[PDB]
């Protein structure tokens, strides 16, 4: 997690093997690329959607 | 907000205004459908308070406003342990009926203690409110917002003779001119992390507004994140 949050979009924690497990805040789901964060609800926190 | 600019409708969908004995007297931010987080000094007493989400222009009707009553108020348990310090200036408001989330009514994200502090140290946050736009001046009709840089603790300390605790941080410009102000208290200081905003502070206090050599003082939310999540649990 040392450099750029282990390329995690939101949260990062050190597992082992010098590897990274990413995670996201409530309302978001860990995208299948196992790094990015995807909305899992219609109006997730902290996002502007008025467009 | 002094030296800021008009928000666009829904630019800060987590922002709410507080109304009571005084209209538009403080701000707050949406934790979830039932809970607002604000500054404790806004909500001393047991006086009736109303919350308006989806607000933009407080004198006009946008048909996005949702008004709710406050049924319960939880100031932090250590607020006013020491008189007139504004240490622990943070409080939670429970709404009588849940907000209906939409593009104009959206919670602010709240990370853990560690990441809230990391995000604060990005050094740049947005503050918003309907407070004074000039010092001892007029209050804003349209929601204002301002980007304010983080100020290092050592400079913060020397800027004022009042006490800056580890539950506070400074933000503002060394040359002055831009600041939160009276009426902005309880408003969110938020940090944008790749399109997603997190709560990193709460407008708390200062000495006048926007004066050179002075900074806005904010409640350090990282210290209260565990408390917030504990008290606002939805069942
Ligand atoms: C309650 C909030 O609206 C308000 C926000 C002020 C933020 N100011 C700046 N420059 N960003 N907070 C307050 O009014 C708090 C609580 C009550 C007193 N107070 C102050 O900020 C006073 N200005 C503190 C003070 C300074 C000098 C002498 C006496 C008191
Ligand atoms: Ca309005």
């Amino acid at each position: 997690c040392n450099i750029k949050n282990g390329r995690c979009e939101q949260f990062c924690k050190n597992s082992a093997d010098n590897k990274v497990v990413c995670s996201c805040t409530e309302g978001y789901r860990l995208a299948e690329n196992q790094k990015s964060c995807e909305p899992a609800v219609p109006f997730p926190c902290g996002r502007v959607s008025v467009s | 907000i002094v030296g800021g600019e008009d928000a666009k409708p829904g630019q800060f969908p987590w922002q709410v205004v507080l109304n009571g004995k005084v209209d538009a007297f403080c701000g707050g931010s949406i934790v979830n459908e039932k809970w607002i987080v604000t500054a404790a000094h806004c909500v001393e007493t047991g006086v009736k308070i109303t919350v308006v989400a989806g607000e933009h222009n407080i004198e006009e009707t946008e048909h996005t406003e949702q008004k709710r009553n406050v049924i319960r108020i939880i100031p932090h348990h250590n607020y006013n342990a020491a008189i007139n310090t504004y240490n622990h200036d943070i409080a939670l408001l429970e709404l009588d009926e849940p907000l209906v989330l939409n593009s104009y009514v959206t919670p602010i994200c709240i990370a853990d203690k560690e990441y809230t502090n990391i995000f604060l140290k990005f050094g740049s946050g947005y503050v918003s409110g309907w407070g004074r736009v000039f010092h001892k001046g007029r209050s804003a009709l349209v929601l204002q917002y301002l980007r304010v840089p983080l100020v290092d603790r050592a400079t913060c300390l020397r800027s004022t003779k009042f006490t800056i605790t580890n539950n506070m941080f400074c933000a503002g410009f060394h040359e002055g001119g831009r600041d939160s102000c009276q009426g902005d208290s309880g408003g969110p200081h938020v940090t944008e992390v790749e399109g997603t905003s997190f709560l990193t502070g709460i407008v708390s206090w200062g000495e006048e507004c926007a004066m050179k050599g002075k900074y806005g003082i904010y409640t350090k939310v990282s210290r209260y994140v565990n408390w917030i999540k504990e008290k606002t649990k939805l069942t």
